[PDB]
């Protein structure tokens, strides 16, 4: 495979996010290392499917909603930022206030 | 009752910042075809050459905002901005070498900056 | 001009007056001062203060009261006080509190604390700093706590082990002259400072001593080497005369003595009381009662902290675990239910709340948890205020009275009872630069960056293939002043000074930091700050009920917790 | 007997005119000679040509002409040529280019490469090998960086920080006396050369030497310390003195100054501009034009690097982020729009294209990726070739010409800037063994195996538990040359001259191999191998526009690269 | 999401017994290591549901049968510990001879 | 569970295996590790369901066509190797050639 620090490091995050759409999927509300674990991963499989920064940018802001996390997550949350290998190379993606 | 992890819950009134301290108000001119920002604590005399204004004024002070903000000068914009006096020993090294030593050397400063292009000194 | 309070303290942090909500707990804390000069705040980045000619001097050389290390606005939490100060670090150490800049422009710049081209500088505004962590009931039983414990902002660990070893999977023992020099060449390698206790046992002084002399920083009487009359006489003996701290966990079983025969061998010398409400260990039911003495330093472990619907549960499985008891050994369920208490452990809390017990520590991998003395000791806090109310004491509705209480249970007091706050335990001029920054949405639970001789050792920071390093996943990682030879220059090993005078440090090649042990022998009780009472603690033998002047100390057991399930992936 | 030019290749790797690919770019590399005896080549396994008796020597003692390494059958790809030969190492140095193996038997050996008893083989056959990357723009800030930095290719960091500190986040500087002896101490457990630059601030030559004397090796200018005209000449007088390079990140907002100031300040000497381009932080909106001055040495940081179609939304959101600008402060969007700019990072593609821009490196962690100089030096490289054609200077189809120009930009430039290509920067003989293997179908991606100082250090390596190797999980890996104290034999430390007369190795205890910082100040860009072009560079300061000979530059984004989606799992 | 060294390490917990239930859903009985997985990460989904130590205690023990597991497995396993953030903190879970 | 070192670094793989799977799922054009983890998992889940190195030889060589992955993977991956637990004991699986 010639995994590389990045490569092995950010397989965790995919995880963390499986681990916590469980969570949600059984109706728990999210609390904060799952919500950003969820953000996180979406926008890495987003730019593994070529989205633009762009788009990402506007999706990650509607991928969690209040009512799915815990009380005070919301407010917890400032950005997520995150690097993934778009058709044009690494680059970063910050989402903004994901959750409203 | 909701609660925000960490939230500041900030006492009542404002703060006033350099008070005290002479505040001087002066107008000034980037002359210059690229923009020109400047922080709260330079040496007022010692910025950008093609910065238009009173040199003599700027001797002593800086810009009269908050610590770590800056005035920003468009090409060609003039306006008003407010200077306060500097504190502790006002002896100014370095920079733009125009003072090297006490504030109080008007006419050395002024000298310097004269010889050196500094628009604006008398 | 003005700023607006919300701005300001967007900007800078808060200042005097503003107050700050600890993580997700009800317990808020209150800038008392601020030693800044509003206007010449010191900051750091593009555009900003310290520049050359600005706030930064570009006269001074380095040791012409120049920094090394300025942390900018940071709002300091500590028993000394709660108040806002730029902290300077010089040589490891912290060299000043207060304002940081260059007096060539600036008014009110602290003369030691000039911000010069040596100067590396740290962003604390919006950050609550403390002192490290000093966790003094640590088992030595797998290198992997390490982390763990600075993950928590915990900076010391004292205790004892050669790892996972039955003799340290349960005392925090490190025995005899070859284990102990085998353990202080293993600390060459442990990013946290170290101070290791020898075997609190025997009944000739020589066998005793001769662990001190070989580099121990301390004693440990526990019960699983018989804390007998004469093993807790001799090592109070050998700690008088090396002036090092005894730790004690007693005879639970009561087989060679009651707790007043415990006290009558102490015979008035100081002691360091372990996991004193007694779950963790000690004369059953009554253990409790030492902490009410003048000579009695009364620590709590971790894992009873506070009293939740959960614990007894748990605690009385943990102890059928850790000890291998039998259910259908009626010896064993009356063993188990003389030790594990709902009246102690409620009663615990409220000791706490009063100042009655002094210190916190985890009882790392023997019956605590590495990462969480920081943790539970605001938990417990939280739960006092609400079942308690603001105390007395109090005022502004603030609760800086309580942190201050309870942020001493970690620093300050645990460096008093081991003889190390001399160099470790408090932000303070002259003390090593062990420093916790913490988000205070974070607060307690999982620190930022900490900080080991003035070099960040440990983070919580994110992708190092990124081009900044916020980008996920952030989790807590070693930093350069884990590695390499930094390491030697970051920590301290805490010996006696016996050890340091027998050359014992030339003698195992130990390049680290020496600390020496020393002035534990002349402190009781009333040597710890903000929780210094003493009282006569009365546990009923019949109905385990704890009394203190008269009346019955109980509380409820709460459901829930704050730090706790909104931080945590597991 | 004949083979055919296929098997031949297949077996040896190519030889003279045969081309490969460069990954998956559009790129091919030429075989330009091959130092081979063909009949007589060197390979090592069962039944193969080293063996004893036969291609391995069985008289010759080590120091007789035998080597400690061969590698057999590279394809080096290097400022010097693309060719063929076999590479002899020896004391941890290149001591041998050519032919290896046997003169009892063997034509054309080159005398000092024998194998004999001593040597170990590495089989170069169908691997490209080219020099260790030389990174001058690292900022310490993450200790994990190292192994980011080692997957792909890059053998030295050059640069400053002390962890994440806020200096250290935004500034490659390791301020001050005290900083550099901590950073020179962690740098023991590094596995990668290093050299610290320190503060290149002040307006007294004192504060500013005395990093020099300390052990630093060579300065940074950044406008977040105050990149002031007086700043800038005391750390230029202080190099000019010390032999050291001064790195330059300018004054972005113009404040004392705009570029010609900046120049006027600097008064013909040598500097190493950083991030030329200005993305990464310059006067605005014009400061690439440093790149077209005869006394500047250029380089870019790499998230610029090439032009795509998500950079600029990319980067003025990375700017937002990294900076802390609002929205709705009219003053930071305007900033934003005056240093992020699509005219000047289109041109930048270019200028690279035509040697103007002499120099790639990271901004690792503060504003630019780690692992990534070596991987977007050949996307750059590409781009350009599908954009403007083969350049005029090519022939035979092969693109060996801007191989060469590329390949500098990583190697041999940026040692020659920092005055350390006496030791590093290219495979040639009498410098020290820092040689990355690669397969070709991974060029420039992922390294296959990193030696450092004649041991390897990195490997894209699989299952530890396995028969063999490469069982899966493959994955990059610390070799033996990063475990015990062989990491200080296989790495060097940089040092200023006056730290190694003042023994500050000595003094600090360093045991990693010491090297000479020595002739910055003698050299310009006619000295950058392959880039050594001056122009006057014209950037309209109304609509940024870059003329270079009286045409504007200028290129389209890309919307897809080579070396990316094919490889790397996230 | 700022992991501690524990959050990192039972992210492994998680993913054993992803991969154990898998095997068992196509009709193994298994081993040793797979049904260790599957009980503690049974414990640890349970806390973060908010079952007390004793509902956990009761219902570690229904997790798995005999004639889910290999000949032995029962008995090489005495008991199942794990701790994991339940409403009320960390709590010790230990599942008494999980299978019989 | 007594995790060994081989232990928890293969989890990996089977890890980037259901990431490669998912990716698949949604229509994505493997690329050169999604590739190599989906087949590597395959074998390590064959041993473990009991099949032979000689079977997992052949099966291997049909888990992912050319048309499953990019342009150039293919010609990408001459084999790829495995080592994992049969009913035996650990054996080498190569597949040569896997997508032709
Ligand atoms: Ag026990
Ligand atoms: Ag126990
Ligand atoms: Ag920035
Ligand atoms: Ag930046
Ligand atoms: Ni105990
Ligand atoms: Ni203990
Ligand atoms: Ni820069
Ligand atoms: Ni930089
Ligand atoms: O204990
Ligand atoms: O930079």
């Amino acid at each position: 495979m010639h995994l590389n620090p990045a490569e092995k490091e950010k397989l965790q995050i995919f995880l963390a996010s499986e681990l916590a759409l469980k969570r949600k999927a059984r109706g728990l509300k999210l609390n904060y290392p799952e919500a950003v674990a969820i953000i996180t991963s979406f926008i890495m499989e987003g730019a593994r499917d070529g989205k633009t920064v762009a788009m990402l940018m506007e999706e990650g802001k509607h991928v969690l909603t209040r009512d799915d996390v815990m009380e005070g997550v919301p407010e917890m949350i400032d950005d997520i930022q995150a690097e993934a290998t778009f058709p044009d190379g690494t680059k970063l993606v910050t989402v903004h206030n994901p959750i409203s | 009752n909701y609660i925000v992890p960490g939230e500041y819950r900030v006492a009542e009134g404002e703060i006033e910042i350099n008070a005290g301290r002479e505040k001087t108000t002066i107008r000034v001119s980037n002359t210059g075809d690229r923009p020109i920002q400047v922080g709260s604590h330079i040496h007022f005399v010692e910025v950008n050459k093609e910065l238009l204004f009173d040199r003599a004024e700027g001797i002593g002070r800086r810009l009269n905002i908050p610590s770590g903000t800056a005035a920003r000068f468009e090409p060609g914009e003039e306006m008003e901005v407010e200077l306060t006096e500097l504190g502790g020993n006002r002896e100014v090294f370095g920079i733009s070498d125009l003072t090297n030593g006490s504030v109080d050397n008007k006419e050395l400063i002024l000298q310097r900056a004269k010889e050196l292009g500094y628009k604006g000194v008398e | 001009m003005k700023i607006n309070r919300q701005q300001y303290a967007e900007s800078y942090g808060p200042t005097v007056g503003d107050q700050v909500r600890l993580a997700d707990t009800d317990l808020w804390i209150e800038v008392e001062k601020d030693y800044t000069t509003y206007g010449d705040e010191a900051n750091f980045g593009g555009g900003k203060v310290l520049r050359e000619g600005m706030g930064e001097n570009g006269t001074y050389t380095r040791t012409e009261n120049v920094l090394d290390l300025l942390l900018t606005n940071a709002l300091i939490l500590d028993y000394t006080g709660i108040y806002k100060a730029d902290i300077g670090v010089k040589d490891g150490y912290i060299v000043g509190i207060g304002k940081g800049g260059n007096p060539d422009i600036m008014d009110g710049v602290t003369p030691n604390m000039i911000v010069g081209t040596a100067t590396e500088v740290i962003a604390a505004e919006g950050k609550i700093v403390t002192a490290g962590g000093i966790d003094t009931h640590v088992h030595f039983i797998n290198p992997d706590q390490v982390d763990v414990a600075l993950a928590n902002g915990i900076t010391t660990l004292f205790g004892g082990g050669t790892g996972p070893a039955e003799g340290s999977k349960a005392t925090t023992v490190t025995p005899g002259p070859w284990n102990i020099e085998k353990m202080l060449k293993s600390t060459e390698g442990l990013p946290i400072n170290v101070g290791i206790l020898g075997k609190g046992h025997g009944s000739s002084i020589a066998p005793i001593m001769e662990q001190i002399d070989a580099g121990a920083a301390g004693l440990k009487i526990h019960e699983d080497w018989g804390a007998t009359p004469a093993s807790i006489d001799r090592s109070l003996t050998v700690a008088d005369e090396a002036d090092v701290q005894v730790a004690i966990h007693s005879d639970t079983l009561n087989e060679a003595g009651f707790l007043e025969d415990t006290l009558r061998a102490i015979n008035g010398r100081v002691i360091h009381s372990f996991h004193v409400e007694g779950a963790g260990g000690g004369h059953a039911p009554d253990i409790m009662a030492m902490a009410g003495h003048p000579n009695v330093l009364p620590s709590s472990t971790n894992p009873t902290r506070p009293f939740t619907v959960n614990t007894i549960d748990e605690h009385l499985d943990m102890l059928m675990v850790c000890h291998h008891l039998k259910q259908n050994i009626p010896e064993d369920v009356a063993f188990a239910d003389s030790r594990i208490r709902p009246e102690t452990i409620a009663a615990e809390d409220i000791l706490h709340d009063l100042g009655i017990i002094s210190m916190m520590s985890t009882d790392a991998l023997a019956m605590g948890r590495a990462g969480e003395m920081v943790l539970r000791t605001w938990q417990t806090a939280d739960k006092m205020k609400k079942q308690r109310g603001p105390l007395a004491e109090e005022k502004n509705g603030s609760d800086n009275f309580r942190a201050k209480r309870y942020v001493s249970k970690y620093t300050i007091n645990p460096a008093i009872a081991q003889g190390i706050a001399h160099e470790v335990g408090s932000i303070e001029e002259g003390k090593f630069a062990d420093l916790v920054l913490w988000e205070p949405k974070f607060f307690g639970v999982k620190a930022d960056r900490v900080i080991k001789g003035g070099i960040i050792a440990y983070a919580q920071i994110g992708d190092p293939s990124a081009s900044i390093p916020t980008p996920q996943p952030v989790m807590g990682r070693r930093m350069y002043g884990t590695v390499g030879d930094l390491i030697h220059d970051t920590n301290i090993t805490f010996m006696s000074k016996s050890s340091i005078q027998q050359g014992v440090p030339a003698k195992l090649g130990l390049k680290r930091r020496i600390g020496t042990v020393k002035n534990c022998r002349n402190i009781g009780k009333k040597d710890m700050k903000w929780n210094d009472v003493t009282t006569d603690i009365d546990i009923n033998p019949e109905t385990y009920e704890v009394k203190v002047d008269g009346e019955v100390l109980t509380c409820e057991p709460v459901k829930e917790l704050p730090m706790a399930q909104r931080y945590f992936l597991f």
